[PDB]
C-alpha cells in the first residue's frame, strides 16, 4: 500500500514527517508478513515435534 | 516551463519533455518568485538530491479557486475534465500569480 | 473502522483519494480477519491430525 | 482542561502567504531555514490579521 517498496527510495524522495507514514506503512504490512510467517513455522514446528 | 512568456491553456497544455540535462531546482529556494509550492511523492528539497530517469513537466493556466482540486484524484469542473492527474500520480505542484 | 463495510458504498458515496483510504481499511480487517480464520484453521488442523 | 507544565509562547511575524506553511512537518521558506517545528510537536498555532 505504499508508493514503493524500498525504504531507500522513501527517504530520498519524501520529507520526515511524510517519510515516517510510508515506512510505517511498510513496516505494518512487512510485519504481518512475518507475524503470519512464524505463526506458521510455529505450527510447522510442533508438527515436526 | 516556468517562465515562458506564454504558457497554452489548459484545455490545450503544452506538453513538454525534459532529457538529457542537470534539473536544478534550488532557484525557487534561491529567490522568492512563486507564491505556492508542494510536493506530494517526493520532497520539496530533496528533488536535487535524488535524480530521476525521466522527468517530466506540464504547464497550464487555470482559475484561482480552481487551484486547489489540482491534486491525485481530485475531482470538480477541472479535474475530471481537460487535465488530472493519476490517483498513484508521483510528482509536484507549482503554482504563482 | 472505515466508515462503510461495503466496496459499492465506498466507491459510489467517497471520491477516490478517500475511497482508496477507505477501502485500505476495509481491506486490511478483511485480511487480518483471514489470517485469523486461516491461523485457527491450521491449529484445529493440527489437533485433529 | 488538560493543564500543562511549562507553557512557552513564541510571536514572530512573517509574510501572509506564510502562515499556511506554520506547522508540524510543513515546508517553506522560513519553516525550513528561519523558524521550523518539531515534526512530533505537540501545541497549537495562532495566527491573525
Amino acid at each position: 500500500g505504499a508508493i514503493s517498496s524500498v525504504l531507500n527510495d522513501i527517504l530520498s524522495r519524501l520529507d520526515p514527517p511524510e517519510a515516517e507514514v510510508q515506512i510505517d506503512r511498510l513496516i505494518t504490512g512487512r510485519l504481518q508478513s512475518l507475524q503470519t510467517y512464524v505463526t506458521q513455522q510455529l505450527i510447522r514446528a510442533a508438527e515436526i515435534r | 516551463v516556468f517562465n515562458a512568456t506564454r504558457f497554452a491553456s489548459v484545455y490545450a497544455w503544452n506538453r513538454k519533455r525534459i532529457s538529457n540535462c542537470v534539473a536544478d531546482y534550488s532557484v525557487l529556494y534561491n529567490s522568492a518568485s512563486f507564491s505556492t509550492f508542494k510536493c506530494y511523492g517526493v520532497s520539496p528539497t530533496k528533488l536535487n538530491d535524488l535524480c530521476f530517469t525521466n522527468v517530466y513537466a506540464d504547464s497550464f493556466v487555470i482559475r484561482g479557486d480552481e487551484v486547489r482540486q489540482i491534486a491525485p484524484g481530485q475531482t470538480g469542473k477541472i479535474a475530471d475534465y481537460n487535465y488530472k492527474l493519476p490517483d498513484d500520480f508521483t510528482g509536484c505542484v507549482i503554482a504563482w500569480n
